[PDB]
């Protein structure tokens, strides 16, 4: 009777090629013993039902109504396809509920209000599609609700917010349109409301600061409109979520206050006015995400008391003024992005003292000076962009004695001098981008100890001497990029040796011979050897 | 430099110490000292007063203090917070038989929410709870609760929400006029009576959840008035027909259920149904209703969930049907339904097994 519905379940599966060989109806006694079925110890009836992650790939029979005793479903990570069996809803005991990442696709069934002891809806992951209906309020128990990850339609009803026992409301990359309510604070048991990724118009209510047991506020890229209410302050999240929206206005002040706030984003905005020196006594948050807004002003100082502060993202706005150096108290701080505002003056020599940082971007500013000789401490530094900007001196050779870089960019500034020969000992160095400056010397050897090097840009420089042989040995660049400069002599047949060669730039130089056999000739740009005088093809502008 | 007031401090204590939690007597200052389950907010004077107050294992990140089940009663101590907004009791249940204590009345103005939920009180609903003026909600869930639904609940002007599901409340719905109310939840009880027609004056109600009880007559065609009304479920109670002429004023409705009213004994009109942009779910399964599928249903916009399985409808499955693509349940099994079914295979290989046509020994193809 038990064993008649485990097996169609068992049926109505589909990759079972090695799989339920447990499940034997006839050569395997004990069904309480198969693979993933647990029974209780008196009554012997199946009550957990446990086949995660084995991609038996089928669909969920009906059968499943039939083990009326079950507990708790757990089928995730099956690819299994069809809609939700109506039968589920007569497994009155069920209280856990997991079809997480599958195919699923239609309605939320009605039946599933039927099932008065569910605390644990999870239905993320799948391709249901429908509207989330008025009747999952009609389960005096649930607690988790997880429908992310669907293309579920229609508004999210007001009707939902009336709950004191719900704990997750996990809406996440769903269709939903409509508004917010203020009715949302009626959510009094809610710890976790995340509505991202969906089309919810309408603004932010202004009483959202009776939602004071939310620990996770996130309802970012969503289209959202209006200011950001006064009222945000009396929340108490861990997590406030709010960007990839249409808010307008300033910051509001009170922000400042919330002091077990964890991580803030307020990016992708259209917020104006100046960053509130107040968020220095935010002393636990360690993500400060301001970026792509058309915020106003200094980079706070105050921004240095931030003594947890690890990600700091200040990008695509349009601060002015220095970068303070009382970021140098940030010992945690482990990603600081500037780029692309209106910065001022030297790169403070304390941001030395951040011993972990990690990212380090401010393409795109007018910061002027030389590279302090203090970033040779900054041992565990992997991306450096200090693109776009107006920096002056030469690079240093301490630069090369950062074994961890990967991404090099000093491209469009005023740098003199040779290139290190250090540069050439940046063992997982991908990335080199040395363009558009005022480099002379010759174009380093150095260069082929590169192992991982992918691409190397030099262009636009007064780089002399000879294109280097030992290139050749760079089994993973795909981009050589030298044009502008005044390299001479002849294009080495070492090139050839490059296996992943595909973009080759050496035009508007002093080279002479002919081009050896390349293996992807036919790959490159049409003017890739113009502009040099005694350089002898089959274009333009050659003496050939 | 703030501190408790003494009186309401010493309450807290007596309090704890009555739930099974002693310890709380031991903290200098319980304003101050806050545990998760009471807050405190501050006069202009710089005097901190007990605000709300919470026991149970409700969860989140972090729970409430449960109720040790040997010792914990809810005390009268509670009448000394003269300021209590909010109290939440969730299944804290005691030793033995308990029942509400009438001395919460004594707490009157400040109290706005009342939780007690899941706790195995008895007995009557205590009258004096309608001294609760200020109560905005009122959940009495899953108890075992004598009698009749009070009267003086007529007082909670402001009410909000009001849930007294999974009881043994007796007697017919009492005829309150609530203007604030929005949610009314009784299911699950044993009320009789008709409809209360006052019930259609709650303009600001969303949900009606009158399922599983005795309530009988018809439903009253006042229910248009109630413009903001998303979800209305009548199912198993005693109703009978007919339908009200005229549903148009119910917009905001997502969903309607009068499953299990076996002796409804009714035909659907043509006219019943038009007009309700936003009906989404529709089961009218087991009513003994009559005649022929009105076409009107088809064109329901909204319309995902119908299931009329269980009547004695007959005659033509609409072949206006063949033109609905956006339903995802629909039953009309074990009727004498009569016609060729006159769905495409389009629709049909979509819906499978959740379209529900047996047990009709006239229909064809």
């Amino acid at each position: 009777n038990e064993g008649k519905a485990l097996m169609a379940i068992k049926g109505s599966f589909s990759n079972l090629v090695n799989m339920l060989l447990d499940w034997d109806d006839v050569h395997n006694s004990d069904l309480c013993s198969w693979r993933g079925v647990f029974c209780d110890n008196v009554s012997y009836s199946v009550v957990s039902l446990n086949l995660s992650s084995l991609n038996l790939g089928g669909e969920i029979s009906p059968a499943i109504g039939d083990l009326r005793n079950l507990q708790s479903i757990d089928l995730q990570g099956n690819k299994l396809a069809g809609q939700i069996p109506d039968e589920i809803g007569n497994c009155a005991s069920l209280v856990y509920l997991d079809l997480s990442e599958n195919l699923l696709y239609g309605d939320i069934p009605f039946s599933i209000s039927k099932l008065k002891q569910l605390e644990t809806l999870n239905l993320k992951n799948n391709q249901l599609t429908g509207p989330v209906p008025a009747t999952l309020t009609q389960i005096p128990n649930l607690k988790r609700l997880d429908l992310a990850g669907n293309h579920l339609t229609g508004e999210i009803s007001r009707l939902l917010y009336w709950n004191e026992v719900l704990q997750y409301l996990g809406l996440r990359g769903n269709m939903l349109t409509g508004t917010l309510s203020s009715d949302m604070c009626q959510l009094t048991g809610l710890w976790y409301f995340d509505v991202r990724g969906n089309n919810l118009t309408g603004t932010i209510p202004e009483s959202i600061g009776n939602c004071t047991s939310f620990q996770i506020l996130d309802i970012s890229y969503n289209q959202i409109t209006g200011e950001i209410p006064y009222n945000i302050g009396f929340l108490q999240v861990a997590t406030l979520s709010l960007q990839g929206n249409r808010l307008t206005g300033r910051i509001p002040e009170v922000i400042g206050l919330m002091q077990a706030l964890a991580v803030l984003d307020l990016s992708d905005n259209e917020l104006v006015g100046p960053i509130p020196p107040i968020l220095g006594n935010l002393s636990f948050t360690g993500k400060l995400y301001l970026h792509g807004n058309m915020l106003t002003g200094p980079i706070p100082s105050e921004l240095g008391n931030m003594s947890r502060l690890s990600y700091l993202q200040l990008n695509d706005n349009k601060l002015v003024g220095t970068i303070p150096p009382e970021l140098g108290k940030l010992e945690q701080l482990f990603e600081l992005n500037l780029a692309n505002n209106r910065l001022v003056g030297p790169i403070p020599s304390n941001i030395s003292s951040c011993a972990a940082l990690n990212q380090f971007n401010v393409h795109g500013n007018l910061l002027s000076g030389s590279i302090p000789l203090a970033f040779r401490n900054l041992g565990s530094l992997t991306y450096l962009n200090l693109s776009s900007n107006n920096f002056k001196g030469k690079i240093p050779v301490e630069l090369g004695h950062i074994i961890n870089l990967d991404k090099l960019d000093l491209s469009g500034n005023n740098f003199s001098g040779s290139i290190p020969l250090t540069l050439g000992d940046l063992e997982h160095l991908l990335i080199l981008n040395l363009s558009r400056n005022h480099l002379s010397g010759q174009l380093p050897a150095e260069f082929g100890n590169l192992r991982s090097i992918q691409m190397i840009d030099v262009s636009f420089n007064l780089l002399s001497g000879v294109i280097p042989t030992e290139l050749g040995q760079l089994q993973n660049l795909n981009s050589l990029i030298l044009n502008n400069n005044k390299l001479h002599g002849k294009i080495p047949d070492q090139l050839t040796n490059c296996f992943t060669l595909v973009n080759l730039n050496v035009s508007f130089n002093n080279l002479s011979g002919i081009v050896p056999p390349m293996k992807n000739f036919s790959r490159f740009a049409p003017a890739s050897f113009v502009g040099n005088p005694y350089l002898c093809g089959n274009w333009v502008g050659s003496i050939c | 430099g703030a501190r408790t007031e003494p009186d309401e401090q010493d309450a807290v204590y007596d309090i704890m110490r009555a739930t099974g939690n002693d310890w709380a007597a031991a903290i200098p200052d319980v304003c101050r000292g806050r545990w998760h389950g009471i807050e405190c907010m501050p006069d202009q004077d710089n005097v901190y007063h007990v605000v709300s107050l919470s026991f149970g294992a409700l969860s989140d990140d972090t729970a409430f203090p449960t109720c040790d089940p040997q010792r914990s009663y809810v005390s009268e101590s509670l009448t000394r917070l003269k300021h209590l907004k909010a109290l939440f009791f969730y299944r804290c249940l005691g030793r033995a038989p308990q029942r509400i204590p009438a001395f919460l009345g004594r707490l009157g103005s400040s109290l706005q929410t009342l939780v007690l939920r899941e706790n195995g009180f008895l007995g009557p609903i205590p009258d004096e709870l309608g001294n609760l003026t200020n109560l905005k909600v009122l959940d009495l869930h899953k108890n075992h609760l004598n009698g009749s639904i009070p009267l003086s609940f007529n007082r909670f002007s402001g009410l909000r929400s009001l849930d007294l599901s999974g009881n043994r409340l007796t007697g017919s719905i009492p005829g309150f006029v609530l203007p604030a109310l929005s949610v009314l939840d009784l299911n699950q009880n044993l009320l009789t009576g008709p409809v209360p027609p006052t019930l259609t004056s709650c303009g600001s109600l969303i949900k009606i959840d009158l399922s599983r009880n005795r309530v009988t007559g018809p439903i009253p065609e006042s229910i248009n008035r109630l413009n903001q009304l998303v979800l209305l479920d009548l199912s198993y109670n005693r109703l009978s027909g007919p339908f009200p002429s005229s549903l148009q004023g119910l917009n905001s409705l997502q969903a309607l259920m009068l499953k299990g009213n076996t002796k409804f004994s009714t035909t659907i009109p043509e006219n019943a149904f038009k007009g309700l942009k936003n009906l989404m779910i529709l089961v009218l399964s087991n009513t003994n209703i009559q005649g022929s599928i009105p076409k009107s249903l088809t064109r329901l916009n909204s319309l995902r969930v119908l299931h009329l399985e269980g009547n004695n409808l007959t005659g033509e499955i609409p072949l206006e049907f063949r033109d609905v693509k956006h339903l995802s349940e629909l039953r009309l099994n074990d009727n004498s339904l009569t016609g060729p079914v006159p769905f495409e295979r389009d629709t049909v290989w979509r819906m499978r097994r959740k379209l529900r046509l047996y047990n009709n020994a006239g229909l064809c193809v």
